[PDB]
RNA sequence: GACUCGUUCAUACUACAGUGGAUACACCAGAUCCCAUCAGAACUCUGAAGUUAAGCACUGUAAGGCUUGGCUAGUACUGAGGUGGGAGACCGCUCGGGAACACCAGGUGAUGAGUCAG
RNA sequence: GCAGAUGUCCAAAGACAAGCUCAAAGAGAACAGAAAUCUCUUGUAGACUAAAAGGGGAAAAGCUUGUUUGAUUUCUAUUU
RNA sequence: UAGAGGACAGGGCCUUGACCUAUUCUCAAACUCCCAAUAGGUAAAAAGGGCGAAAUAACUCAAUUUGU
């Protein structure tokens, strides 16, 4: 037997357009998104981030019945502007992008001298919850560290601790948020296989970062942001239809 | 053995077929269904006649299969074994049920229309007479009011003659054996 | 260029019996081979198995080589010796089969194939 | 003999051909108020907060609302008298109706139209005029387009 | 031109083709570190040498499906009426309501918020 | 009336989360066959969901894994 | 219920099958893509509704006023 039967066509449920493409959880996001019925016009920000291969997306969105309005947004590709170029995927990146929108956030409501939140690094707080949508969250994942510099700026992300690297190991987040980690890797890397070294951090090395500095643009980079943020119609198809047709008469 | 016939000939009581909830129900008598040059082709037989109930009436199995026989050999008298084909287009499926409380099944009967047909020949434009005559012969075993019933169609197949013809000379109908496909103009090349 | 045609993951499996020690010697001897744990599989624990990428499934794939038939119509294939080898080639780009996110189909003209698959072999 | 909680409910609480899965997440984002009117569409998709076979379609007032419930009051004809039945339900279930709109819609209207009259002080008929009777015409017909008709024969 | 969150949840699906990638998505490169396994396949982390080959986007197909429309058909069925018909089975009429499958024809998306590149 | 079912079973078959996809069919791979396990392709559920039957269920409500005891105390509004 | 069209199992390229593909006959109280008629429910505004202000709160919110 065929599988794919008219019937079966007949038959087929199609699932919501963004479960097919493979995009959101629906299960997740309605739990996410609903909150108490007796609590009406209470909006529920949700912290959207996104880590898309070369780049993390951290957007604050609202919810309505005609689709989301997201308030802030920023893309890690603007930590450019900030003095901050290549490792854009980097924890540290992440953390950078999160405190960045979380910034902008803040100044879009008008209301950035209350919440100044943790100045550097180790009313009641503007309140949102982290929307990770589809990757699974294991222990020292990047969108914690998104969440992490979020919360460094004004927002209250309700998070435990046990997803932070090493987990509590707090020195260990701080070395991730520095870059510490990929300084040390770099570091590792030139000592052993050089060639491979210079393959691989290649960008890195023609922008002129060495290990020691990338801490310390990082943290100039933090200082930064907080200072400021077609068709055919039916006619022509017959046509075609036609042409094709005689083509294959002429053939015979 | 049996009952009169009179006692199931209305359809009182809904259709209740062979099914899990009534397992020990014994055969239809008819088998057949269909005889005589059954694996003829379309073009072969125009003439077809059909048996028309004009009747809401029930029609035991064994009776269709008696109307069957009937039909078979008579034909087989008149003409040749392989000049006609006779379908029974009715099949017993609601079966009745005897109390000697709720009755234990016990015979299949085919539920009938004002409508429908029960048995249809196909036969050569020539021996469409004698058909009749089979059909009429049969008739006088079913119950109930039915009518012979020459058809303007070719065979089953549901085009009047004169349009199957037409089609025919502009190529727009398969023969299979007995049914015939009209082609749309609709699938991929 | 993307559209080689790498040998995407060897398994190398030993059913045997129903784990009377037997199973476990298979299991050592399996590790011996391959640098891999080994993996038990189930009854509907019967047999061990093996899954392995890269150079090593390689390697592996080499020594075992010491049919037109042994190929699958989707282009994988198979041989034994006790193990059975079965090798599974893909081209680059299977991931989007296999990923959490967005999950897709391979395009037909994308899958291996029996042909392509004998070519290969020819090839190495 | 058998007056469960889910009898007759083959059909009633079977979901519609190609619409199973699970209530939409947008669908939790109705807005309610003590005094909507809310009819009660049992998806039986959560079983959480499934209200009674008999209230499936029936409308009613909200008079409470909760985490993720709704208190609805809801007609019963009981014998020889209708009763207020208090339906506490899900969300998932509670689906915002539309009679009570339609009236919206026409009183929005109503007051444009007031507010019109007053600039100009003229006495306009708000209420819903009827279908009555059409007033007399006079339709140009061609000759040519007047299809006549007999009966049919019969075959 | 692309992306993120969405809305409707097939006009959005599927199959087989064709076309496209400045930025983007993606595949792809690696395993020190967090992490994850039989397996760095997945997941995670860190990358940017390549590539549109796939994904994705777009378009095609006397495509399947889906969906509007006509047509089936005032056919089937039916509410009320009947000292109507019929031996009954059932069938007309009066006042009303009125399908379905199939078939034929068209269509194959639309869109809220935000961002990015030029 | 019809076809049945109940006087139970469950420290998981409860709770939560995470991950995963099931039946079947096909084409393959020593011993291995109509059946063992493995691999891939197809797979709207055709599996499974303690026990009738019916609803529901696919990044689950199924399967595997992790952690637990909310199978807790008190009181309402109620539905059948 | 029938053949038609196709590409695995047995005998001496043919026959018997099963299986696919498109058909075809006839069906269901405990089948359903679809789906009437009738029956049913809510609504059709002054104890109310609009659009506003200002109060009150220990609720709600990030917002002594964010709203309820
Ligand atoms: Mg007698
Ligand atoms: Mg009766
Ligand atoms: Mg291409
Ligand atoms: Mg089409
Ligand atoms: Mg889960
Ligand atoms: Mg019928
Ligand atoms: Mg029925």
């Amino acid at each position: 037997k065929v599988v794919k039967n008219k019937a079966y066509f007949k038959r087929y449920q199609v699932k919501y357009r963004r479960r097919r493409e493979g995009k959101t959880d629906y299960r997740a996001r309605k739990a996410l998104i609903l909150q108490d019925k007796n609590k009406y016009n209470a909006q529920k920000l949700r912290f959207v981030v996104r880590k898309t291969n070369s780049q993390v997306i951290c957007q604050i969105a609202c919810a309505h019945i005609e689709g989301d309005k997201i308030l802030a947004e920023a893309k890690s590709k603007e930590l450019i502007r900030y003095g901050i170029p290549v490792g854009l995927k980097n924890y540290a990146a992440a953390y950078a992008t999160g405190l960045l929108c979380a910034r902008r956030f803040l100044k879009s409501l008008n209301l950035d001298t209350q919440f100044l939140g943790v100045e550097k690094v180790t009313r009641k707080p503007i309140k949102a919850f982290l929307d990770v949508g589809i990757t699974r969250t294991t222990t020292g994942n990047r969108v914690f560290a998104a969440l992490k510099g979020a919360c460094d700026g004004g927002l209250n992300i309700p998070h435990g601790n046990n997803r932070f690297p090493g987990s509590f190991n707090p020195e260990q987040l701080r070395k991730n948020i520095l870059g510490i980690h990929v300084a040390e890797y770099m570091k590792t890397l030139q000592e052993e296989d050089n060639d491979k070294y210079k393959t691989h951090f290649n960008d890195y090395l023609k922008n002129n970062i060495g290990a020691d500095d990338i801490e310390q643009m990082y943290l100039n980079a933090h200082e930064k942001i907080r200072q400021n943020p077609k068709k055919l119609n039916a006619k022509l198809r017959k046509k075609r239809v036609k042409e094709k047709l005689a083509l294959y008469v002429e053939l015979q | 053995g049996r009952r009169p016939a009179r006692c199931y000939r209305y359809c009182k009581n809904k259709p209740y077929p062979k099914s899990r909830y009534c397992r020990g129900v014994p055969d239809p008598k008819i088998r057949i269904y269909d005889m005589g040059r059954k694996k003829a082709d379309v073009n072969e037989f125009s003439g077809v006649v059909h048996l028309v109930s004009y009747e809401y009436e029930q029609i035991s199995s064994e009776a269709l299969e008696a109307a069957r026989i009937s039909a078979n050999k008579y034909m087989i008298t008149n003409c040749g074994k392989d000049n006609f084909h006779l379908r029974v287009r009715i099949h017993p499926f609601h079966v009745l049920r005897i109390n000697k409380a709720f009755g234990k099944p016990n015979g299949v009967v085919a539920r009938v229309d004002i409508g429908q047909v029960l048995l249809s020949i196909r036969t050569k434009e020539n021996f469409v007479s004698k058909a009749c005559e089979a059909l009429r012969r049969a008739k006088y075993k079913f119950p109930g009011r039915q009518k012979v019933f020459v058809s303007n169609k070719w065979g089953f197949t549901p085009f009047s003659k004169d349009e199957y013809q037409q089609y025919k000379k502009k190529g727009r109908i398969i023969s299979d054996g007995v049914s015939c496909k009209f082609i749309r103009e609709k699938g991929p090349l | 260029v993307m559209r080689e045609i790498k040998v995407n993951k060897l398994v190398l499996n030993i059913c045997v019996g129903e784990s009377g020690d037997r199973l476990t010697r298979a299991a050592r001897v399996l590790e011996q081979l391959t640098e891999q744990k080994p993996i038990f599989g189930k009854c509907r624990k019967i047999s061990c198995f093996v899954t392995v990428r890269g150079k090593k499934a390689l390697e592996i794939l080499e020594k075992g080589l010491k049919r037109r038939k042994n190929f699958s119509d989707t282009g994988n294939f198979g041989f034994g010796i006790g193990m059975d080898f079965y090798v599974h080639l893909s081209r680059s780009g299977y991931r989007v089969t296999r990923r959490t996110r967005r999950r897709s189909k391979i395009s037909k003209t994308h899958k291996v194939t029996k042909e392509d698959a004998m070519k290969w072999f020819q090839t190495k | 003999k058998s007056r469960g909680k889910r009898s007759g409910t083959r059909y009633k609480f079977s979901k519609k051909f190609r619409k199973h899965g699970e209530c939409t997440a947008n669908k939790y984002l109705e807005k309610l108020n003590y005094g909507d009117y809310v009819d009660i569409v049992c998806d039986s998709t959560q079983q959480k907060g499934m209200p009674f076979n008999y209230y499936h379609g029936k409308t009613g007032k909200i008079f409470h609302i909760t985490k993720r419930g709704v208190g609805v009051l809801v007609n019963k004809r009981v014998k020889h008298r209708i009763e207020q039945k208090k339906v506490c339900v899900r969300i998932e279930h509670v689906r915002k109706s539309r009679c009570n709109e339609d009236f919206l819609l026409r009183k929005i209207k109503n007051a444009e139209l007031i507010k019109e009259a007053k600039l100009k002080n003229e006495h306009i008929n708000i209420k819903r005029k009827t279908e009555g009777p059409k007033p007399a015409a006079m339709i140009k017909v061609p000759p040519s387009k007047i299809i006549t008709i007999e009966p049919l024969p019969f075959y």
